[PDB]
């Protein structure tokens, strides 16, 4: 079945200027009937997807003339001229030519901003959780941009891939930044055999980790 | 035109999933529109599952077709949705899409309309109140002209859980993250960031109301 690849995965760009996605389909969507039923639709924050585009290049009534499509065969374009405010959000390219039909992976339209390096802030298992037989280690990862970041948990400076719960939040209204939570949970006997437990975080801001670390008997 | 999708909400594993769209403002039986459910995993893309076309003739994804059943009642305006077996996979949003086209020129077809969607969540868990944890710096970590704190809401079924800081009274330099659901519970966290001067000087309070399970609770941030 028809693969959709979109390129960018991610489009920062500033308000007011042009933004473009591309389309890539594994085979030709040309339909049996000629028709290509290639559309694009926008999905914002907390909404259902609204259709932009149909049949590769017509733009659905009451979409900005701002949008267009284009594209023939297997590789086709979105265009948005000038991009505001409202139009961030998720771009879908999708083809509807042959069955299952088929959507691309996402293109997340955000808003550019200067590089911002994250506030690291690592939390031992509180008092109260310990009386429960279960430990979370929580770390926050505040206020970053790019998008882009690893956090690497180690336990006793070896690097610990289970356990683990990551929630992201969008980008900022004031400041247009990223957010993360990364929570580490242990059993409470396994947190109380381990003593050093560190918090790396990679981000394009510092040529070296960012380490926030505790040592549990301290 | 309004598309409007019911669903039970939350269900067992290996329950029965049965879906409806209810359809207003046009008429199924003389517009003779197609209309396709399609789903949305939480923080994940969009999925075709079936499609109906005015006549019955239906459609399925391949993959999980042996479990899907669409069908109509083009007299009540609305279109069903059964998926059997359900299991934690399937926790999603499900969309009801019509699909449209202009006049006569039933070849130039898309999905125009779609509707709100509704959540579907499996879980095993009977309704759970959260625990609720304050996250106080380590013993050393309030050098520097801030502080982060936080509040760790933790092993709770099903959502929403509303938390504030100081009763909402702390809204500035809060993070609050989207709930993740693991081994049938949800977890949730909140940090909150002030001057190094307001805590612990001040008294600062995470505040978590779990409707569901009729609870609420206060965490003083306390230092270690």
């Amino acid at each position: 079945d028809v693969l959709m690849t979109q390129t960018p995965l991610s489009l920062p760009v500033n308000l007011g200027e042009q933004a473009s996605i591309s389309c890539r389909s594994s085979q030709s969507i040309v339909h049996s009937n000629g028709h290509t039923y290639l559309e694009w639709y926008l999905q914002r924050p907390g909404q259902s997807p609204k259709l932009l585009i149909y049949q590769v290049s017509t733009r659905f009534s009451g979409v900005p003339d701002r949008f267009s499509g284009s594209g023939s065969g297997t590789d086709f374009t979105l265009r948005i001229s000038r991009v505001e405010a409202e139009d961030l959000g998720v771009y879908y390219c999708f083809q509807a030519s042959l069955v299952p039909l088929t959507f691309g992976a996402g293109t997340k339209l955000e808003l550019k901003r200067a590089d911002a390096a994250p506030t690291v802030s690592i939390f031992p298992p509180s008092s109260e959780q310990l009386t429960s037989g279960g430990a979370s280690v929580v770390c926050f990862l505040n206020n970053f941009y790019p998008k882009d970041i690893n956090v690497k948990w180690k336990i006793d400076g070896s690097e610990r891939q289970n356990g683990v719960l990551n929630s992201w939040t969008d980008q900022d209204s004031k400041d247009s930044t990223y957010s993360m939570s990364s929570t580490l949970t242990l059993t409470k006997d396994e947190y109380e055999r381990h003593n050093s437990y560190t918090c790396e975080a990679t981000h394009k801001t510092s040529t070296s980790p960012i380490v926030k670390s505790f040592n549990r008997n301290e | 035109v309004t598309l409007k999708e019911s669903g039970p909400g939350l269900l067992k594993p290996s329950q029965t999933l049965s879906l409806t769209c209810s359809f207003s403002g046009f008429s199924i039986r003389t517009s003779k529109v197609g209309v396709s459910w399609i789903r949305q995993p939480s923080g994940k893309g969009l999925e075709w599952l079936a499609h109906i076309y005015w006549d019955d003739d239906k459609r399925y994804n391949p993959s999980l077709e042996s479990r899907l059943t669409i069908s109509k009642d083009t007299s009540r305006d609305m279109v069903f949705m059964k998926i059997t077996s359900v299991d934690t996979a399937d926790t999603a949003t499900y969309y009801c899409a019509r699909r449209g086209f202009y006049g006569r020129k039933y070849e130039v077809n898309h999905f125009d309309y779609w509707g709100q969607g509704t959540t579907l969540t499996v879980s095993s868990a009977k309704t759970t109140a959260p625990s609720v944890y304050p996250l106080a710096p380590v013993c050393g970590d309030t050098t520097g002209s801030s502080v982060t704190l936080g509040c760790l809401v933790k092993g709770y079924f099903p959502e929403p859980v509303t938390l504030t800081w100081n009763s909402g009274s702390l809204s500035s330099g809060v993070h609050t993250f989207p709930a993740v659901l693991q081994s049938d519970l949800y977890t949730l966290s909140s940090s909150v960031t002030v001057t190094s001067s307001t805590w612990p000087s001040e008294s600062i309070t995470c505040n978590v109301a779990h409707p569901a399970s009729s609870t609420k609770v206060d965490k003083k941030i306390v230092p270690r």
